[PDB]
């Protein structure tokens, strides 16, 4: 079939494993499917295009994937089987290829995949191709703890696909890769079961998002949306995090840091406008700040407008000691500000007639309300550096930013319909996301809202691992779903993957 | 006729082992209980029995989800009113004969009991023998 | 040894199960530790003491309780193992005995622990008892996620033990419980492994408490620490919640819902002391409000004072429609209050000269600062019913509450001091707890601080299923901790178990 | 999978005589030269070996026309910049299995040396094997 020797598994770790696991007998009968194998080809698809690429492990199957946290190592090969979705009336190849345990990386021409040991399936095929997975290795046996190299199935479009297609849909062919251990599959030591592996999926918190709290502004959630009228690649700041656990920006852990700041208070009065106060911002959690990667402290609000932080003013002047004040900020350009939180400095103005005898302290700010909010990156610096989170994407086509959107303290004077500030991630998720540090298998998740009390499915997004979900609409009117729902982890997708139109 | 399609889906060795039926509940039952045996002859189409893929569906839908008892033969879904208690094995047949211009694949599972209900996803409908 | 018959395992089972599925041959090699197996006999305890209790399945072995993930059933014996640890000058007895899966409950004196099939060991004994542990059932096999009733180990202290003690320690005789499955266990079915089980320990969040949030009042939290001066056993409202997921009394899930109020607008003028606005309660998610369970709506405070929400002002006159204006609240008695959050309807006044020409709406509350806040329960109702969380108890002797202070915004007319609320749990907690849902197995988690860059202990500390920690501290003065530790939870103890000294 | 197609087009006997390869060569090179025994275990496609059949192709257009050499494998092709000489035979594999439904014929023939270069129209393709 295939051009290579058998390789020996468990035969050559043995004489230096302190023990040999076996497996139950009743999982070498089994084809259990494989994360992340499969596929479908259209008629549009181009020869050389990469169907799947996956690697010789104990995460090709859930029963291996969960058995392999009581060990320390494994060793052995695997039997996979495609089966592909075919009528006698198509026309086209696929080739599968046991890609080495090196053999670096790049664009793999369809010249070069038939230069491994390969199998060259028709996809009008009837029973499923089965072919081994052989484990090459420089050393005795691999550890289940540390993803290493190991011996990879690469599939590949040689020929085309020629059918015939009614309208709708366009007869794409599928293909599912399944696998099973081989004879000679063997863990090798029994440790102690930890729950901080590697083969542990990404799950979710049970907690509707009417119950969450924005990331943002320090608010409630009250409505989750889609809106393809919007800016479709944002550049916030706050709420951005990595599935894998790494935040990105001025993004904090806790909602109680979220627009907000602890400075150092340096008052002075001033007789024009009114008492001016200059701020040294510090960390909330009372740390050194110094310029670094973020585009200020954390937490630090990242719209753009005229807000109002309240106080920790300490008053000797008889007849009160301690109030609350309410100073003003400005948070856009507006061609005259000495706005610079990047350095560690702000500049407050409340309008006052008289001199407010206040003590020079550390305060900290909450916010009370903005004027002349738009959603637009502040000044962290004058028209300075700024490293900062890139923006929100990119999307597919037809697939439109799934927004949180919640509602802040609005003064106006012209009108009074509530504004909508939006995240992509509540408050909840950051935290999770952070308190867990998964392990990022490929490029998206697959969310699915359900309704606990009916049991009944809203929508399928797509939740990529740079953090903010997606979702393929199709019209153009703000289409706003129920807030009472729970998001539940399917499985794992490629970039690529189309979602289901909405 | 024509033999462009798929003879026959044999049923693979499925990994179960065989199961008892009515010879552990007989000692333990104060009757001698026994049904028809021409009721056992021909395959009679379940009350449950219809269902249909279009291609608007989606990979994941569940097509039919069918609990053994004796709601799956018109024949026993009947005699059942008689009786208070059953055991045993029941065999199933799937007839989908499609045209002979579809593609597609079903896959059916042998999900046992005290499996909590619910999704079920597609990435573990194959877990199952 | 032991009076019973031999019981048939997994050969009554057989004919019924689709497979009967083995374990590694090395799992039935080692003897490992029973969780909550483990005691000791001090010479102060009478005979009839009851050392541990522990009931036949797969979740005395760690090896057997990740194992029973994967599958569906079990069935089968198990060989366990006392050790003691007794020198040849002790004296005294302990009697092991196998309780049959019924045979309900009570004070079992020592005149019955004798009447089961039992083992009677002396404490100087040297080499470990091996005894068996049957199962005798009802049924063919055992549901791994389903709790069951089997049979129970019960060890008594027979007679007690008498020795000499030099002065400290007071020479305690331990022993430890040590288990592992017979020649005939066997699980049943093979089902996909699931994650939310019941034999999944308590796992807690890595976040450095100084990153959290509190949990009365809406800050972060700013240090931890123990205090045997304020009242031993309060009644907080706000961050109680219990480890296995259900919250106490007026506990929301957010942290924007703390200390915080949705409200119906009922706006009109008064030619008082000012203006006066009556509000009618609502939950913050928008549902409608009923008087239940919870002695107030979700997150309404829980403290003593006089408080200040901000908005929602929407005002018709011409010059400005939406501002921002302070409202005051009396949250104590006062004997002059028409205060009843329970039935929905709250009195709050700002102190105008003129009519403020307020639209009638649905707003939401604020808190701006405290004035006179005392560490006591608020008015729920004038002088009625309040059902409501009970105390934060009971300690053992020389245990002191764990509290997670935070700084609140005072108004003072006589110093600058600033006053420190806290809480049991910060907000983080309370959103893991819910969200997970964990199986509580005894009465109290062990958990142990330690500091991540240096890597030593801090103190070890016990927070009670009933979501409070304690802790062992023998002196008075406030002893304040690190706050940039993580806590990691151990093992599950009884109630009586007896920490080390901070 | 179905069989309204042709079955093989087995390598008829074509006229041609067994060829030696390096049996000849190997008493005139000053070298005991061999290549991997794996490079003679699996077909891998030619640098030029990628051809298609249009509808709007005439009878006659020639579709592919490759000299034996080593310029016929990727691995040969890359091993023959280290030599100065080559002697032996080929064995190449046609992969066309177009659609159910086309029709149409193609003729590989086995073009001599010396035979000029050009035309080769469609009624002498058929004068060689
Ligand atoms: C001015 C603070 C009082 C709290 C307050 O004013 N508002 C809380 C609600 S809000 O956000 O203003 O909305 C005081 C009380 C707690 C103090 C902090 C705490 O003492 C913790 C550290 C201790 C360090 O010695 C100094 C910085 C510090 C970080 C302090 C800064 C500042 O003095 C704080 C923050
Ligand atoms: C008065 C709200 C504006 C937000 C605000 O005033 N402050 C936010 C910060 S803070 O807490 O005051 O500190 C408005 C904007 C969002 C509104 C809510 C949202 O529209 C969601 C539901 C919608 C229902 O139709 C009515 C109740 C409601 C629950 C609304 C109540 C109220 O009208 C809200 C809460």
């Amino acid at each position: 079939a295939v051009p290579i020797q058998p390789v020996a598994g468990a035969a050559l770790a043995a004489p230096a494993a302190g023990q040999i696991n076996q497996i139950d007998p009743w999982i070498f009968q089994n084809f259990v499917q494989c994360p992340l194998g499969e596929f479908s080809i259209s008629p549009r698809n181009t020869p050389g295009e990469i169907l799947f690429d996956l690697a010789l492990g104990p995460g090709l199957n859930p029963y291996l994937a969960h058995l392999s946290a009581m060990y320390t190592g494994w060793v052995g090969n695997m039997e996979v089987q495609l089966v592909l979705a075919g009528n006698a009336f198509t026309a086209g190849k696929v080739v599968v290829a046991l890609v080495p345990p090196y053999f670096p990386k790049g664009s793999l021409t369809t010249a070069q995949i038939t230069c491994f040991p390969h199998v060259m399936c028709d996809v009008r095929t009837l029973e499923p191709i089965q072919l081994p997975l052989l484990d090459v290795r420089r050393v005795l046996w691999h550890a289940t703890q540390d993803q290493e190299e190991s011996m990879r199935l690469v599939c590949m479009l040689y020929t085309p696909l020629r059918t015939n297609s009614p309208g709708d849909e366009s007869f794409v062919v599928s293909g599912r890769l399944l696998s099973k251990p081989a004879a000679d599959f063997n863990f090798v030591y029994l440790t102690p079961p930890i729950e901080r592996t590697i083969y542990r999926m990404v799950d979710l918190p049970v907690i509707q998002p009417r119950l969450c709290t924005h990331a943002r502004w320090p608010a409630p959630v009250y409505g989750l949306l889609v809106d393809p009228s919007l800016p479709s690649n944002p550049q916030w700041q706050n709420g951005r995090v990595h599935v894998d656990g790494t935040l990105l920006g001025t993004t904090p852990i806790s909602g109680s840091w979220v627009s907000c700041f602890a400075a150092e208070a340096a008052y002075e009065f001033q007789s024009g406008t009114g008492e001016v106060a200059t701020f040294t911002l510090i960390e909330q959690d009372g740390s050194a700040y110094v310029p670094g990667d973020r585009a200020a402290p954390l937490g630090y609000p990242d719209f753009s407008g005229q807000l109002e932080i309240e106080v920790q003013t300490e008053t000797t002047k008889t007849g009160d000691k301690l109030k609350v004040t309410t100073f003003e900020m400005i948070l856009g350009p507006t061609t005259n500000a000495d706005q610079a939180p990047y350095q560690g400095r702000v500049f407050a103005s409340v309008t006052a007639a008289a001199s407010l005898d206040l003590v020079d302290g550390r305060v900290r700010a909450v916010p009370r309300s903005i004027y002349g909010f738009q959603d637009t990156i502040p000044e962290y610096n004058d028209g300075l550096l700024v490293p900062l989170a890139p923006p929100i994407g990119p999307f597919l086509p037809g697939e439109v930013l799934l927004r949180f959107r919640t509602y802040m303290r609005q003064i106006d004077t012209a009108d009074a319909a509530a504004e909508a500030i939006d995240c992509a991630l509540p408050q909840e998720f950051v935290s999770w996301f952070a308190s867990n540090a998964f392990t990022v298998q490929s490029e998206a998740l697959l969310l699915r809202y359900r309704n606990t009390l009916t049991g009944q499915l809203l929508f399928e997004c797509k939740l990529y691992n740079e953090g903010y979900i997606a979702l393929s609409y199709s019209g153009s009117g703000p289409l706003t779903f129920p807030t009472d729902g729970i998001f539940e982890v399917v499985s794992w997708v490629p970039r690529l993957y189309q979602l289901a139109s909405v | 006729s024509g033999q462009d399609l798929v003879p026959a889906a044999v049923e693979q060795a499925v990994p179960i082992q065989p199961v008892a039926g009515a010879a552990l509940a007989a000692p333990a039952a104060g009757q001698i209980n026994q049904i028809d045996p021409w009721i056992f002859q021909n395959f009679v189409q379940c009350p449950l029995g219809e269902f249909s893929i279009s291609p608007r569906n989606t990979p994941g839908e569940i097509l039919f989800d069918l609990a053994l008892g004796p709601g799956l033969n018109p024949y026993l879904a009947h005699l059942s009113a008689m009786y208070t208690g059953w055991v045993g094995n029941m065999e199933v047949q799937l007839v989908l004969a499609g045209n002979a211009f579809t593609a597609g694949k079903v896959v059916v599972a042998l999900v046992p009991p005290y499996f909590p209900k619910g999704s079920l996803t597609t990435a573990q409908i194959t877990c199952f023998p």
